[PDB]
């Protein structure tokens, strides 16, 4: 009885979203033209909704004002999967301008958008929530995926919002104009959503170097094991399970602040067939697996800085008792510290559905694993970064002709800085000791 | 779907151009007569990008030919890849231009801009969505610097919104091929500066320090600097027809090319190349190419990178390669040549990322970057006039348009700070 | 005595199709998905959820 | 800017290389009557302020020497660049003190 | 009520003092006019800056401090510097020629000139203080002003106060690399002033600073700097004890009864570590011992010195922070057990602990930073008389062809007073090789 209906934005999004549904798509049965054969089960509604007649169409959203990225769908195998009319694709790209992809370009589609979302909502009745996945290093995500973000909130108000971002990596980049789109994203953001992630694209290459010794991984790789990282997520809610944590209970375990929504998450075993043979894969081991920074999926160390919360979803075949028995053992290494105030910030769930793999795919099939979602002060240090590059270029105002020619007014820059800076204070006068 | 057109003029202009359209025609499958004999699938889903559709099935470039003298387009019709252009495009006088910029701006190249102007509204008006007009000339010659520049001037007046290019051959100072090498480039450059949105300087140095240094060649014929050139158009909008990981239109790369508004000279380079002779004796893969790519002698332009500092360059890798790969080279290039990716702008190169590999090469990239190097071209070659000025005249040939002395004390004031515009973006730091 | 055996020495692989245990359960690609068996939440009372006689309460 | 232009005045002075048609630059100088001509584009020239030979310095050793040269550490949010070297002054392991117990004990 | 005078002559002390009085400032908050903010936090508790500075009733403060150098230039820098506010207008005596590092000027002909203002000033200076524990002398010994001015001014306050300890910390000339060529010569000769009117003398030879710095420091173009942040932040546990709250107090005049066994031996070396920085800083533990044992490694002295080439008579320790000192003992348990350390025979014990509970604080950001460890040691080794053979030896090497005689001779220094520096220089080994012999 609970449906969540997904934003994909941003070449990635639809792109990143590409790898995910699939996973979504096989572990259900459903063919790829829309068919499943003939064998709780077959309750897809999780994700899909069924006509009535064999079909299930996904109740998620394309949008891009660039046809390219999305004519590679369309054309492709799962052509017959999705609603047609449900792709929106934008006729001239907004070229990595803000600006341009916040203040004129987009604004003549939104409503063909706002429609089609509104829609979708129809069927279903009691929907968890919406995922939306916005790269914050790029132009058309970064205005339209903000635009959107800011209507539904007065679209339907309260609802709860479970964004997954993007932000660029720590130290290679592909563009240059990335720091400047990149605050003002998360200003509309900052106090537009609910639930944020940290996705440096820099995390999954060691994860896929070291773990799966690809030296020479591409993009479409990336996405899988993201992909896997939502797979774990909707996992209580469409399985059996003793213990099940679901959208709506996600505010009220880890938003230690209403501010303060911005962690970081992680997911393991990422472990080729080749190696798991001599592994005992224990849920024991897997447990400081997901620990370590070395296979975090944020380029930040959590030993720079204080924890405030810790999610945990077990999936697979692990016990309640060797968790317990597990969780004990991380309270008593020195190396990771709480924060003074969090007496309980741990959150076990169990799921009986193990890992499901996709055929053609690099992780190796297992018993066990973990997912992570962790509120640790260590945030602090990604605005940083970027804090120190906001200024580089605005000492000499580069660039500010382009952002300025399309409408978006030349104090709009500083606010950003402004809200960052304040942002950053926030997280450190959380760390202390009372 | 967002296509757009080409206005090449000159001898020189249309040259360069005779080849790009034999470059593109292959590229698309389609041979002289027309037809289309392509192989594959996404050779023709991005088509509509450079042709319109005709009767009959076949398809003609939108492309508009531009010259005052009479010879040079009647010699490319009746030469090889002669049937694709529209006769009706074409348009020509009686008279000519004889590389005298003041004839063919105000006399004579002036009274003909009518039909021309009246041409080119037409095409563009046509296209679903115009993304952008590319100008192709040769500002040493007269009636692409003198003529052809004013078009470049007028078009502005009708469409503010689109962006332009050029692929200005401009002369330098080791071998002038004329005497009027250095009155006809620079008053079409002044112009230049207040009207085009961005540069490309090709210099022919390169091409023959190019074409003996790499190439290994003996006897090279302009046939073979032509092509070269025109392989750099290619890379522009490749990643314009095509699917790809990573995709930029010709307007991202404007936003991530140009430090500030005004200063939009760049400098290009085509890699990898290699001899006949040499071909099997070299592993191609991806980290040598950035070793070529990123060599100072590979540049089109005179001017020696390693005179000045790079403040940004973007680079379109051709050929199916992975995502990692690409960034990692970017890491140890930038910290490795940090010393030019100058300090204030961090991290100045931008990626992009197409999967269609040039037609018997398995990688190769185009570079398109910004660096004050060109302060030297924009010094020296000519740089007599400031010497050479002094004594006023040459004139009789240029007043016979009307043109005074008013026009040229005026540009330095308006132009006499490139590089003290260049120069300063060069010792400043935080 | 001769080298024992060129065929017989150390081959980085041999003629076994599956020339290790390695490969024995790699899924393959082309198979199609499978339905999960019978696990998953348990559906009585929702029914009376989506159904359109809750609205007209009036 | 800086780029160049023409000259175009001619029937203006020297009175004999005037319309002499020799490609013969502009005119011809004859203020001294001697060697040099005018030496078809140019730069738009230059003044003493424009060229200033900056100093290699513009200050001394001791102002750095005592420069007002945060404590970093782990975090601490904003860290300044240095060159790198693996045999370390702040990426590696801290050792934390053995200090005492006041009092008589 | 306790106070300290600082006497810094020549340029070495006019720099690397600078390192320490900036440092201070920073470590009691004091501003480079002097003024102490009343924003920080509570303020004016008891009194902690009154050992190096002098309340003026309202406003600024007055450390004790003063500056001495024959040439403007190094003077001129300092009333000019951004701390130009931070020292007494009238303490910065100056002369008008330089020495040039040569003896007999700045002792014979130039510096008796100068001698006069100064000592005047201390005495004004010492006025003020009520409880002074002494005085702190800076120079280097590898210059005739220094030396010079070291070897004529510091007899003076023999006399002139008598039983007052003073300590010094010369620098001595590298092994083998040496600022200036005639560096022995005004070394050979200085020592013989010093020689019975010094109190304490801590080898601290530069070259090693370089071995540590290019061992742990890691700067491959370190300048002075680097230098002076490094000296600089070791004083401030030295006299630790004399300005923060301590266990077992130490003091400075509780040193010589405890590292002076016999008249004549009064030369010593110290060690400290670990070091904070900009490429070692997980910051995370490790335990006391290895600061213990890095204390006492061979290449951690400030001397270019091996104590494997001699035995320990006396030893010192000082720490800092806040934890059970329990693990001294062991942590020194494992120090004597050690193989490579040794004792004399008439030496039961030869180890003395004073701990404080200040921690270490770093100027924005040092060259040693906020470090979390801090041991440092004031022990004697018999080594260092080897590595006097440096100097002795090179000295001897020089004078056989008279090399650069006439220099000091021209300003009325006799010939023959080379030979008591000789002579009292070789007595100086007799001692020490007498002194390890064992009964
Ligand atoms: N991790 C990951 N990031 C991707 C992937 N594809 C694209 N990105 C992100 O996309 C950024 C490049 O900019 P674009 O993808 O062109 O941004 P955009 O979605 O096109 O936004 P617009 O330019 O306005 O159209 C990179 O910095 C990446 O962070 C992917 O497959 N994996
Ligand atoms: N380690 C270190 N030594 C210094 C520093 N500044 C000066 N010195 C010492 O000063 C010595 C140079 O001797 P001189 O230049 O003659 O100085 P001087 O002894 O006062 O003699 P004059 O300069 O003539 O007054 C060097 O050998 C150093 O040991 C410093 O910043 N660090
Ligand atoms: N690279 C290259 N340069 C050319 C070509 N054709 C002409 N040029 C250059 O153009 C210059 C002369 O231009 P010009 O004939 O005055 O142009 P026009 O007045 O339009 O005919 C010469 O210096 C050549 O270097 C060509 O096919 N390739
Ligand atoms: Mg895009
Ligand atoms: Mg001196």
């Amino acid at each position: 009885m609970r449906e969540v209906i997904s934003i994909h934005v941003g070449q990635g999004g639809i792109q990143v979203g590409n790898a995910c549904w699939e996973l979504f798509c096989l572990e259900h049965g459903i063919q790829p033209d829309g068919q499943m054969p003939s064998d709780g089960d077959d309750a897809f509604n999780t994700f899909f909704s069924e006509t009535g007649a064999g079909k299930h169409v996904p109740r998620a959203v394309f949008l891009d004002l660039e046809p390219t990225v999305i004519d590679e769908v369309r054309t492709g195998t799962y052509r017959q999967l999705f609603h047609p009319e449900q792709l929106i694709s934008g006729k001239e790209d907004a070229a990595n301008n803000f600006a341009r992809g916040h203040y004129t370009i987009g604004k003549e589609i939104v409503d063909l958008c706002l429609d089609r979302i509104r829609k979708l909502a129809d069927n279903c009745t009691g929907l968890q929530g919406f995922l939306v996945f916005n790269s914050v290093g790029g132009g058309t995500g970064s205005g339209l995926g903000s635009l959107l973000l800011e209507r539904l909130s007065v679209d339907y108000g309260k609802k709860s919002k479970l964004g997954f971002t993007i932000y660029p990596s720590p130290q290679v980049s592909t563009a240059v104009v990335e720091p400047y789109n990149s605050i003002l994203s998360t200003h509309s953001l900052l106090e537009h959503t609910d639930v944020a992630v940290m996705l440096d694209n820099e995390a999954i290459y060691d994860i896929c170097r070291r773990n799966l010794d690809i030296e020479r991984p591409t993009y479409t790789n990336l996405n899988r094991l993201i992909a896997q990282v939502i797979s774990s997520l909707t996992a209580s809610l469409r399985f059996d399970g003793a213990l099940n944590v679901d959208i709506t209970e996600f505010q009220t375990n880890l938003v230690p602040y209403p501010r303060i929504h911005f962690m970081l998450s992680s997911y393991a075993p990422i472990i080729s067939a080749e190696k798991a043979y001599h592994e005992q894969l224990s849920v024991a081991e897997i447990t400081n697996s997901a620990f370590e920074p070395a296979n975090m999926m944020a380029k930040c160390d959590p030993r720079h800085g204080k924890y405030m919360a810790c999610s945990m979803m077990y999936r697979g075949d692990v016990v309640p008792k060797d968790v317990n028995a597990s969780i004990a053992t991380i309270k008593t290494k020195r190396t990771i510290q709480f924060v003074d105030w969090c007496p309980t910030g741990f959150k076990v769930g169990i799921n009986y559905q193990p890992p499901t793999v996709v055929p053609g795919g690099d992780l190796a099939k297992v018993m066990r694993a973990v997912c992570m979602i962790s509120n640790s002060t260590a945030i602090a240090e990604v605005f940083s970064r970027l804090d120190h590059k906001f200024d580089l270029m605005y000492a000499k105002r580069a660039f500010v002709h382009w952002y300025v020619g399309e409408g978006m007014e030349e104090g709009e820059f500083s606010e950003a800085r402004e809200d960052l800076a304040a942002l950053e204070k926030d997280y450190e006068e959380v760390g202390i000791e009372t | 779907m967002r296509e757009i057109v080409h206005i090449q003029g000159g001898q020189c202009g249309n040259q360069i151009g005779a080849k790009f359209w034999e470059v593109i025609s292959d590229e698309h499958g389609i041979d002289p007569t027309g037809t289309y004999h392509g192989d594959s699938d996404l050779q023709l889903e991005r088509i509509n990008v450079y042709y319109n559709e005709a009767t009959g099935g076949r398809y003609v470039p939108r492309a508009i030919l531009m010259d005052l003298e009479p010879g040079t387009m009647d010699s490319v019709r009746a030469g090889p890849f002669g049937q694709l252009f529209r006769p009706d495009n074409f348009v020509f006088g009686q008279t000519g231009a004889g590389n005298n910029w003041a004839k063919g701006h105000y006399t004579e190249g002036a009274e003909l801009i009518d039909s021309v102007l009246d041409v080119v509204r037409k095409e563009a008006e046509g296209c679903d969505c115009l993304q952008g007009f590319q100008i192709t000339h040769s500002l040493g010659g007269g009636t692409g610097s003198g003529m052809g520049t004013l078009l470049i001037s007028k078009v502005r007046e009708e469409y503010p919104d689109r962006i332009m290019e050029t692929f200005s051959v401009v002369p330098s100072p080791k071998v002038s091929d004329t005497v009027v090498e250095p009155y006809n480039a620079t008053l079409s450059v002044h112009q230049l500066v207040e009207n085009a949105d961005e540069c490309m300087v090709i210099d022919n140095e390169a091409l023959y320090d190019i074409c003996f240094r790499t190439l290994k060649l003996t006897t090279p014929t302009y046939g073979d600097l032509n092509h070269l050139v025109s392989a750099a158009m290619s890379g522009v909008t490749c990643c314009l027809r095509f699917p790809g990981q990573l995709n930029s239109d010709l307007r991202k790369l404007a936003v991530n090319l140009i430090p500030f508004p005004r200063l939009h000279f760049f400098m290009i380079g085509f890699a990898p190349l290699t001899s006949r002779g040499s071909q099997q004796y070299r592993a191609l893969t991806v980290p040598e190419l950035t070793q070529q790519m990123f060599d100072a002698k590979n540049m089109m332009c005179a001017a020696d990178p390693r005179h000045g500092r790079y403040l940004t360059a973007s680079a379109l890798f051709r050929g199916r390669m992975s995502t990692k790969e690409v960034d990692e080279q970017m890491l140890n290039v930038q910290n490795k040549n940090s010393s030019y990716f100058v300090e204030w702008i961090p991290n100045n190169i931008k990626s992009s990322i197409c999967d269609i590999p040039p037609k018997g090469l398995k990688m190769a990239v185009t570079f398109v970057g910004n660096s004050t190097a060109i302060q030297e071209m924009f010094k020296r070659v000519a740089e007599q006039f400031t010497a050479m000025f002094r004594r006023k005249a040459f004139l009789h040939w240029y007043t016979g348009e009307g043109m005074d002395e008013m026009e040229f004390t005026e540009a330095e004031s308006n132009m006499n700070d490139l590089v003290s515009e260049y120069q300063q973006y060069q010792d400043a730091t935080a | 005595y001769t080298p024992d055996l060129s065929a017989s020495a150390r081959t980085f692989h041999k003629d076994t199709i599956y020339e290790k245990d390695y490969q024995k359960h790699i899924p393959e690609l082309g198979s199609k998905p499978t339905v999960p068996k019978d696990k998953a939440r348990p559906y009585n009372e929702f029914t009376k959820t989506y159904d359109s006689t809750h609205m007209k309460i009036p | 800017r800086l780029q160049y232009l023409g000259d175009k005045k001619s029937q203006k002075s020297a009175a004999f290389f005037r319309d002499t048609r020799v490609s013969s630059c502009s005119y011809i100088s004859l203020k001294g009557g001697v060697p040099r001509a005018i030496p078809y584009y140019g730069s738009p020239t230059k003044t003493y302020a424009d060229t200033m030979s900056k100093s290699s310095y513009i200050s001394s050793l001791n102002h750095d020497t005592y420069r007002v040269r945060p404590y970093q550490h782990v975090g601490m949010s904003q860290k300044l660049l240095e060159p790198y070297h693996p045999h370390s002054y702040r990426n590696r392991l801290p050792v934390p003190d053995a200090p005492p117990q006041f009092s008589n004990a």
